[PDB]
Order: structure tokens, then sequence, then C-alpha cells
């Protein structure tokens, strides 16, 4: 349901890497972990952040009106 | 953070941490009588019977609903209903006494005996404040 | 020169690890508190909603928004909105910005902060600007819509602080640390068979000079030399988060030395 | 240029009155939202 | 040949469209897969 601007926890923004992340891993194909510390994510604070988030949103969209 | 209850760090509270959303709804159809008399969703005032209610009606429409945007609160009205008496007694409703937030989406559709039906949805923002469990 | 001197180590367009010595801790942290939640900084603070037909409620995107680093440089010139006698914001103390989106792709539409269109008179002065490190270039998708999916909006930017609210704060994060070779035992290592091994050791043991066995307890010691490294979120830059801190605080100190005066004459 | 009702699924701006019944010019599904309204609605940033 | 009543029908069973139907599909009809 849409990435979180800036991680909770430090406060760093967040919001951008979305894309950048989801396609380190389809297209450079890479591990997880690594792709995050490429990213600048280096705290677990915020790399929890995205390496969680479930985007739904994207499920939602795929309805109608 | 003593005894079962925890030191929760506003400040990413505000980032978003645990912001909930709540979906309430209530519903209103308008009854019939087999001798011909029928309710009505309409925005009416005194006229007669005085029994309204002390909510503003002030926030619908002429249909006797609200339109999504609009910000409800307190005891404000939702729904506009009258039954003919023998003539204005309302049957509107309230939005819950202790709650309060933005209407969100509402929807008439017809009930099988082709009668008037309404479903408002009112929704509202909650924000881990003190009180709440986690 | 004269007391606090500082030695930056490595430092960058983001962060500025710097080894800040001679001072107390107290002011060390002070400082850093401030840098925190007590630097003025610009970010949406309002949001007028004319038409949305997204997924995301109205609040939900207001939220996001908020959050949206803005640009800040010349924050020191646009007064509090609580003060800009105008009946509720002037182009003397607030920003105004828009988002308007539309479905036209037949495939999902991202709508992010540079989407965002400044429509009051900026008077010329960096400030406003949605902040962008991306690497596109179109840093914080703000949220998505499918087909005839409609986004309308109306921000009002003000100034506020992190105190007041974190969507503020030009801060993300910042390293501090000290006595790293624990010498002056502000801290019992916690262990199971040795602690030296068991507890790792940070990178900053190298710029301070080991224990020795042998050697007594030193007691008069207290602490000079405060490994921190600021990072920011680029709504001002790192050099600034920690120079506008050193101030605000300064001009805190200041409040009370003028405030005593204030009431000298009665 | 101004509205009243919406198809649930067919969304077309449509809007009626009393005793129209209440069906959707062809998609029938008596269902109906009824879009949002002018006047704009201001929210808090936090 | 003959009506004699209404029997409620569970829903995902073998008389609910959702049995057969699939994942697009049920979105068109605004049912969560
Ligand atoms: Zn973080
Ligand atoms: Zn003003
Ligand atoms: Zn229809």
């Amino acid at each position: 349901m849409i990435v979180p601007v800036r991680c909770f926890s430090c406060g760093k923004v967040v919001g951008d890497k979305w894309e950048s992340y989801l396609n380190l891993l389809q297209e450079d194909e890479l591990d997880e972990g690594t792709a995050l510390s490429r990213l600048g994510l280096k705290r677990y604070c915020c790399r929890r952040m995205i390496l969680t988030h479930v985007d739904l949103i994207e499920k939602f969209l795929r309805y109608n009106p | 953070n003593q005894e079962d209850s925890m030191i929760m760090n506003q400040s990413s509270i505000d980032r978003g941490l645990f912001r909930s959303l709540f979906f309430r709804s209530y519903m209103d159809q308008e009854k019939k009588y087999g001798m011909s008399i029928t309710e009505t969703f309409e925005k009416p005032q005194r006229t007669n019977t005085l029994r309204m209610k002390h909510g503003t009606y002030d926030k619908l429409d002429d249909d006797g609903l609200i339109a999504p945007g609009v910000r409800v609160s307190g005891e404000d009205v939702i729904i506009g209903k009258t039954t003919p008496i023998s003539s204005k007694r309302d049957a509107s409703t309230p939005l819950r006494s202790t709650e309060n937030g933005i209407v969100d989406q509402v929807l008439v559709t017809t009930n099988q005996d082709g009668l008037k039906f309404v479903k408002v949805r009112v929704r509202t923002t909650k924000i881990p404040q003190i009180g709440d469990k986690f | 020169e004269e007391g606090p001197q500082v030695k930056i180590r490595e430092a960058s367009k983001d962060n500025v690890d710097f080894i800040l010595s001679n001072v107390d801790l107290a002011m060390a942290n002070s400082l850093r508190r401030v840098m925190i939640a007590e630097i003025p900084t610009l970010a949406i603070d309002s949001v007028e909603v004319e038409t949305n037909t997204t997924v995301l409620a109205d609040e939900f995107i207001a939220h996001r928004l908020g959050l949206i680093p803005l640009q800040s440089m010349d924050i020191e010139q646009l007064e509090y909105s609580r003060d800009c006698f105008c009946e509720d914001h002037c182009d003397k103390c607030s920003v105004v910005l828009t988002l308007q989106a539309f479905g036209e792709s037949e495939s999902t539409t991202n709508v992010y902060s540079k989407d965002l269109v400044i429509v009051s008179n900026l008077m010329g002065r960096n400030i406003g600007h949605p902040i962008i490190q991306d690497k596109e270039g179109n840093g914080v998708l703000i949220c998505k819509l499918r087909k005839g999916q409609e986004l309308k909006l109306t921000c009002v930017a003000k100034k506020g602080i992190a105190k007041e609210h974190a969507k503020w704060g030009p801060a993300a994060a910042i390293e501090f640390e000290y006595d790293p070779w624990n010498k002056l035992k502000h801290t019992d290592y916690w262990y199971e068979q040795d602690s030296a091994k068991e507890w790792p050791q940070s990178k900053n043991c190298e710029y301070e000079d080991p224990p020795n066995e042998g050697d007594p307890f030193d007691y008069k010691a207290q602490a000079d030399t405060f490994y921190m490294n600021v990072e920011s979120v680029g709504s001002i830059p790192v050099d600034q988060v920690v120079v506008r801190g050193i101030d605000t605080l300064q001009k805190k100190v200041a409040s009370i030395l003028l405030a005593l005066t204030q009431m000298d004459q009665d | 240029a101004t509205l009243k009702y919406i198809c649930a699924e067919c969304s077309s701006k449509l809007s009626l009155s009393r005793t129209d019944a209440v069906r959707c010019k062809d998609c029938g599904h008596r269902i109906l939202l009824k879009a949002r309204t002018k006047r704009l609605v201001q929210f808090e940033a936090r | 040949k003959v009506f004699i009543g209404r029997l409620p029908i569970m829903l995902r069973s073998k008389n609910c469209y959702l049995s057969e139907a699939t994942e697009s599909d049920l979105y068109k009809l605004k049912e969560c897969p």
C-alpha cells in the first residue's frame, strides 16, 4: 500500500527508493540484503522499512472506478 | 513503561507509525405500508411536528444524504427521512454521538420490494495515542 | 583557535563525520538534540482536496505530502505563519503548491513529488522546492492510479520544527559516541567469559590510544572528543544542519540572558 | 458541468430524482454511488 | 418442473460463480481474490 515516505524510526527519506529497489531485483538479479546497502539503507531501522512493506496498493489499483 | 505498558516514540508515530483507518456504516430503507404510505428521503424543517433532532441538517443535499467530501462530526445528521403520519416526523439518522470524521462513500439502491436503500460510510483516521492498546 | 575545535573526518553532500573536541558532554548532546528537533524547516502543512479518485484516502495522502522534504535553505527569511499578521498565511510566510494527475496511460500512472507546482511568489529565495536526489529524477512516489483516477490538490507549506512535528526536522539520524575504550567506566560490559572478545570494537578506537593494563584507574578524567556524524534529509546542506544547530541553540541561550534583562528594570 | 449519482462499474455521471426508479442507462446494477462535493475540504498535514 | 423454495448457497461452493472464475475475472466482480 504505497511505500512509506521516510523511515518511522530515524526519519531519513525513503519513498523514492521503491522502484529503484524493486528494480535491483528483477533486472540486476540481486539478493535483497545487498540491494539495500546499495540504495544507501545502512541501518536496520530504515533497512527494515523497505525489506518489509507490502505494496497492496498495486493489488488495489487492479480494481475499477 | 512499567507493569505492562510501553513508551512509544512519538516522532515515529508522526512519521506514520501504527496509523489506522476505520470505516463504519449506517443504513436505512423507506418502509412501506400496503395501504400506500411511504417514508421519504428529504431535508425537512419544522412544519407542524417539531419532532426532529438537535443535529445540524445543513450538511445534507436534497436527496436526504450527505456526499463524500463532507466532514461530519458530533450528532450531525447523515440521512434525511420522513414518515407521513395522521405530518413531519423525522426518521433521519445521526452520526454516533461519540464519533466524528469524514463521509467516505454513499450509495442508494433498490430493495426487492422496490424500496429506496442507502448505506452511508463515514471514515476516520486514528493515530496511536496514549490510552491505546498494543 | 580558542576552544571547542573540530577535525571533520570523512564528509560529503549528505553526511558529516566529524571529531568535535574539547567541550562538555552536556553541550555536545544539547547541540545534538537541537540539530534533531529545533532547526526550522519547511514542509506542506495543509491540504485542500479538490478531487481524489485514488485508492489512498485523502488524509492518507495529505499525511504523505507533509513528509515530502521541501527546500528550505532560505527559511530564516520567511516568518512563522503565526506572526505574518496576514489573516491565515501571506507570501511572506508560506509557499503554496499544486498537484494534478490523470490516468492517461492505459498502464499505471506514478504521481511523484516532482509533480509539485509552486504557485505563490518565491520572492527569489531557495524555498519550497520538492527536494530530489533520485537517480532518474522524480523523487518520492506520492501515489499511483489507474484509468480515470483523478487527483487535484492544494498544498500550503509553512515553517515549524520537529518538536512540533517530525515532518519538519532536517536531521534524519545522528551518530554520537565517545570513550570507545570505556576508560571512564561509564558502562559495565555484560559478558559470559570475557567482555573484550564478546563486545565488538568500534572503528573509532583508532583515534584514541588503548588501555594499558597495569595502570591504575584515572578518576579525574572527563569527556572531550565526541565522534559524531550528522546525516541530512536534504532540505538543507548537511553542513548548515550542523551550523544552524550551533546557532538556534546559541540563540536560545541568548533569549534567557535577554529575558533576564527585560526583567532587571523592575 | 454538474452531477449526481454514479454507475458502480460502468461509472457514468447519471443523476435523477423522485419516482425515477433507480437503475442506470444500460448497465442495470441498481447500486449507484454519489461522487464527491464541489466544496473543497481541508486536511491536516500531520 | 416446480418451484419449491430457495437454498442459501455457500460461497466458493459448487453453485457459486466464484468456484470456476479466475483472478482477473474476480476483481471485475469486486470480490477480493
Ligand atoms: Zn531509519
Ligand atoms: Zn501572513
Ligand atoms: Zn450502470
